[PDB]
RNA sequence: CUCUCU
RNA sequence: UCUCUCU
RNA sequence: CUCUCU
RNA sequence: UCUCUCU
RNA sequence: CUCUCU
RNA sequence: UCUCUCU
RNA sequence: CUCUCU
RNA sequence: UCUCUCU
RNA sequence: CUCUCU
RNA sequence: UCUCUCU
RNA sequence: UCUCUCU
RNA sequence: CUCUCU
């Protein structure tokens, strides 16, 4: 065990980006003029991190320079604020530079450019669009039955992200990227030839890669190889990566789980002198349920709405409980898990074409009876077509992944004693 | 149609459910 | 036979290493204020090996220096102290200078810094480790299948050993090292260039070449050869690689064997009276065998535990014997082996997160009914890839290597009448 | 899957056993 | 034009091997003591030529010594003899040693080994071969259908044949071996892999390769390419080089024809001191027509059976034209030549299982009115399976190939007037 | 069946005839 | 500018050797007998040229003398003579020392070897058998592809030529040179190793270091380099040559451009009484284009031929325009220049086997209206393969190189005055 | 085929041309 | 490509510029 | 592997053999 | 498809 | 040291 | 791809 | 001392 | 990279 | 006694 | 599948 | 001053 | 490669 | 004051 | 500066 | 693969 010293190392690490985003956030809180209240609105915390995301979006930004949009200058940002005089909820749309959105970013991480918080911001944002909406126009356009949406866990992240992006994303959206390039290549002869075809056939190379490390069994991942051995791969590898996918609802791959709170989180905590530097920060231990049950976030909530609903929404999203099982997320919560069947709550953020008149603000009750720590795999399962097929013909609704491994009291900071849970429905997209 | 089997998330012991009657036939 | 006074020389200095370590542990524990009991415990034994690693640690130090950590400073160290009042066990953790650690091993060592004794005590914690927990998640995650673990001997060695640590760990580290490189100059392309491309570039040339020397056969050898001779490699070579380690369980390299015994054993065989100087020492000899012989270690054992499956994985980790046949492994101490499959046992570290009440110490039998000499070679063996495939297949179940080498009768102490044994399970990891 | 052939360690005489129904055929 | 040097430089080459053929059978015929009658016929030059090929096989000759035969000794050689006393045949078998038929050849050669005269003797065996008897089994049982016989060039020559073997041979050879390839790696899994893998890998690579340089266009190239491109090939692409076999009949690719004369044509010559290493010598040129021209050859005839069928059979196996149009070969040759539907003659290689007492002696009519150089080409041609199928529809019964390049009159050594036919039966094997 | 095109040998003028009604279909 | 006393001394040194091959040229006519007509044929220069280049050749010497030919001596040189007497033409054989032939061309050069001359003489034959004949072929045997027939300038060099010859050729011809080191590489495993291994590594260093300071842009300056660090290249990096001499179609290297005019020009104005010691001269300034403007040339003219194409294609050779663009070929010469497919010539070789009663005499028209000075440049052009890739997308057929840079008027021998073309088929081989 | 792009043999303005339908697929 | 870094002539103090996007990778 | 050429020790007329199929290669 | 398991 | 035109 | 094995 | 535009 | 072989 | 910003 | 050609 | 047999 | 850390 | 043919 | 649970 | 972003 010489990883204490590499297991504190990240620890400082990610407890000094969470400190840069919560520092980021006041002094974003600071010069907006925003009071406790309006501070605390998820909603401003989503337009502040999605003004984030896109002063920082390299390629966009170059595409907005070199075509300029119509009557919206490519120089400044834009995005919903939520202000509060009388009682009364309006939006304003503010103007910001993104060179001076930069210069805020840049001076609130010690002049350091600090990509893992906007990764981290990526990761928020892509765990609440898959536990607030359905994208199963993308998985029918495409050829892949909607039958699945297990796998589609951050399907949202766009390409920017890093390796933890990477990561995190399911294998689902992994396959969507390749048949969205092979879809690509019968479209035009001219591909995987070419100046850009060295590029596309290295970047098919790294995310065949890493749909590689993804998986567990043999079988598959020699599958997974053979489908890349494929110089230009066609309609036949077409169906294999549909089977490969296919494959994984049963023996899954290994998907890292995070949780990625919203920045008003680390603002209020920021703003209450915690300094996660020193005591450190783990996106997958008891810091962030800790986080999240000494915090208050608002959030608008619409009319003829459940406020319940919506917070039991963030909930999900911030600890990436969308495709978790409704029992063990209700267990872990403490109150019963509506699936998204019968959620009475639309998604959190406010469209532009809505009135501003008839909406009121809640509390959201992000508060959970116990605590889990998140695990990045994808549970036991113990030609290679037909040997893959077999494997599933074994699984009985009864094999006991993570054997010995329950939840923990919140005043159990360290875990010594799990709780066995002792077991309706269990989809949240059923 | 609909969400099937499961994607675990946090470690605790379980017992992941599918719905044979349609995934095991494809 | 001209090596007798080299011989002789290098028992000399190993023997001189071995009599600090005892008289540094004596030290340690005349000032640390523990009983002839508590001072016989493993897990004291290693709790003060890691206080000499992490005090000797240059770059961690600096590290913590130059970034502090959250609430520890970088100047003390800690570590797991057991002590024994009224029967009962308990954990208390000691804060001890780090300069204070460093001049006890000087001044214990005749003000020498003896890196020798720092190299022992590391490859006594990776025998430790490769024998009590499986490192598969490290084999996935680079790519290698993890379907082979036998070359997994020493992966939890860092950097900072010596040529002894390179010598001692297998061929499938120095493979996994290799992958680290590759997929880090994967990741960038600002490598093999600059001030640190030269570094690195020549930190592949040393680990090229001792992964050279490991290896036994020509048409291997000519393959990492080949690999190194490449500038800038990538894709192709990284699976050359991972054939040569794959080619490695057939035809094995020549990976060093040693009898790394804990801090423990040395200091008690010093405080018996014991001169290692004048009587010498050899870690492939009987004295490592014979100093178990008549040396008594106790334990901590855990709640349902069998304290001789944990007697059997301190044995095996003291004679580095986590890869060893089975049977020649149950032949060699006389009693049958438990692979770790049914091994009804943790590891020896207890956890900070682990109850003082529920916890009992049990003697350590260390004892072997044989004694055999530790053999570096790999096994008889007798394009290029073709070649080398064409060797596995001339390999039948029925090879014998080290013909006419058997074991030796403790008494037989220089090796007159070797044992032939004759000839189950026969896999530890399996 | 698990450990396949063997790390030898004591100089003894043996017959150092593999698995090819698997090993060989990759 | 700086190829005169090289051209004239390969002309002496191949003299020198034809001289050194010549003087081996001479040497040959004077230790085995036939008259000039004996030793001008076609059955003991061939049995002379398979005592060479079997004396110099090193594979078959290491396969016979370790696995040693049925009462044939891996060690002595053996071949029908035929000789002449009171003007009737008989049969007997010699038996000469394997190392004396290799110390003449060598001595023969001043020293050298010259493989080139071996593939000479092999391509010439495996001409007549192809112009006597039709594989079709072979065909019909690796999966292609029997309709394709012109592809199948060289079909019988055995893989110890250098470059110019593979050269000579034609596409449906080289297609045969690739589906023997395939249908060997269909029947194991543990092919592609392990250390004959690379060989076999590699062994692919070449073959591919030198079908890669026999096509003519571009399509059916890029076809060859990617059907290399896979790394486990199987049934798709099993019908992929089938259709490209299937696609040679349309536009066919280069494939060399060579006029490889028997070992007795040669020997007559050196024995009237010619002498090939100063006057030169080309395959494809003149000097074989002029050396038949002027040479004479008997040949055993079984009863009721026609000479000059005979006689036409070894002038097409001679100047392999098995394949070429019929109208063409009368014309050269000057007598309507008669396909093998209506050839009234079987091999001319005699079995062990024949009567020796209704067999004659005839003399072989190896005159040709003219005579035309051998080229190497295809004839002119002018998804990609489309693009491929699209130009079979283009070709109509009128394309002129070799436009301008007519035969040429014996007195016509340098081929300064070429001769245009006008232009019935046009196949051999219909 | 037999042979159907032919295989150029001789460096003559021709007309390289082969017999659509089956290997065109094919 | 401290170049012009460079400058003065390469138009001293090119002039001296461009007279001392003129005087070499008037002392073979003087003593081979031909009047002013037959010393003025273009075949008899070609004669005299290869007269030379075969006197000089050491390695071809070598190879004749320790091999001797058939028939033919390897110390005197032959070569077609055309002579006229009562007004037809007639050929006959002359047979002339090596040796006499070295010590002609010693005392023209004031007992200089003058190496200049004879790789001024090899440029000027690879010049004609460029804008003669095409080399498929060739390019088809060692795999590239027959597309690309720009980058073939000098494939017909020898190795014998300088630093001034490999500077000449193309990149196309050291591509091929590459493939076939690479092809004789996969054929023999004993390469790359022993005495020839140092010679033959070299050879490939220099040839590829050359090929180096060819190319233009950074990035396939990169891919050579990196393609040249492989120890033992092989298959991978085959791909990576033929992708690199693919890219130089659209961003081509630094090739050469010289008026090698042949040795009847010089000859003829040395009788004239010009002195270039002293004049200087410039292979790619205006003397060339003056020399030829005042100079006078016949040629034997086969009979159903086009004087004016066999003049165009002479030209072209002379001013090593056979890969230049068809409409500046045709506004420099002043006459429209037919491309290859309709020239009605053959080369202006005349053949062994050739009649001497049907041919011609003609003039060639080497009268160009304007002059221009040849450029070595490549054009504008302003993984590493991608970014290859992406620069070939951004090029437009519109792309101006050499702005401002135009033709001159032959009355303008210092360019004060470029003249702008403005702009049918634009392709010699097309 | 034959010929495609070019080879800048004379220091004049042009325009050097290509023919992609065929060079930029490959 | 282009100038790169800075050659100080004058005594004066700076902030000698370098393009790192090229220098450093190579 | 072993023992390949020579190491001449006495003075006497031979022919020093060597094993080329392995030697010449490298 | 007369002489050869696959 | 065997052989057979055409499942 | 008519004259040059490879 | 050979030769050929365009598998 | 228009005027200088290398 | 020559000259050219930027393969 | 309400707001986005493909 | 951390820890874990076996994606 | 049985007895010697490196 | 030791020893071992052949990773 | 756009948005939508579920073809 | 329960506790360590990548």
């Amino acid at each position: 065990d010489g990883e204490r010293q590499n297991a504190t190392e990240i620890r400082a690490s990610v407890g000094k980006m969470i400190d840069g985003i919560g520092r980021f956030y006041i002094q974003m809180c600071t010069e907006l003029k925003l009071s406790d209240y309006e501070g605390r609105l998820i909603q401003n915390s989503l337009t502040i991190e999605r003004m984030v995301l896109s002063a920082f979006d390299e390629r966009r930004n170059k595409y907005l320079e070199e075509h300029p949009s119509a009557g919206k200058d490519p120089k400044k940002t834009g995005g919903p604020i939520y202000r509060r005089v009388d009682g009364k909820w309006r939006r304003e749309l503010i103007l910001y530079d993104k060179e001076e959105i930069r210069r805020i970013w840049r001076q609130a991480n010690n002049g350091d450019d600090a990509t893992a918080g906007l990764t981290h911001m990526m990761i928020w944002h892509s765990n609440l669009n898959d536990a607030t909406y359905q994208r199963t126009r993308a998985l029918v356009r495409t050829g892949m039955d909607p039958r699945m949406c297990s796998l589609m866990q951050g399907s949202t992240l766009p390409r920017r992200s890093g390796a933890a992006g990477a990561a995190v994303k399911g294998v689902g959206t992994m396959v969507m990227e390749l048949i969205r390039m092979i879809k690509r290549g019968i479209n035009d002869r001219n591909f995987w030839r070419g100046e850009n075809g060295r590029r596309t056939r290295i970047a098919y190379e790294r995310m065949c890669n890493i749909l590689k490390g993804k998986f567990q069994t043999a079988a598959q991942r020699t599958m997974v190889d053979q489908v890349r051995e494929s110089r230009n791969p066609g309609n036949a590898e077409f169906e294999d990566l549909i089977f490969l996918a296919r494959s994984a609802l049963i023996l899954r791959g290994s998907v890292a789980h995070k949780s990625c709170l919203p920045a008003c989180v680390y603002g209020s905590a920021v703003a209450s002198g915690y300094d996660f530097e020193r005591e450190g920060y783990s996106l997958v231990g008891i810091d962030p349920f800790r986080l999240l049950q000494n915090s208050q976030v608002y959030s608008l909530i619409r009319p003829n709405e459940n406020p319940a609903h919506k917070s039991q929404l963030v909930w999900m999203a911030c600890h990436s409980a969308a495709f978790e099982d409704l029992r063990v997320s209700s267990f872990i919560r403490g109150t019963k898990v509506v699936p998204r069947g019968k959620l009475s709550t639309r998604g959190v953020q406010i469209a532009s074409n809505e009135n501003m008149e008839t909406m009121e603000s809640s509390t959201l009750e992000l508060r959970s009876r116990y605590w889990a720590i998140r695990t990045r795999s994808g549970g036991n399962t113990n030609d290679m077509r037909t040997e893959i097929i077999r494997l599933m013909e074994s699984a009985r609704p009864e094999d006991v992944s993570f054997q010995g491994r329950g939840v923990f009291e919140l005043s159990d900071e360290k875990a010594t004693s799990p709780i066995v849970p002792s077991f309706e429905g269990s989809y949240f997209f059923g | 149609s609909g969400q099937i089997s499961i994607q675990p998330t946090f470690s605790v012991q379980r017992n992941l459910p599918f719905d044979r009657p349609t995934i095991m036939a494809a």
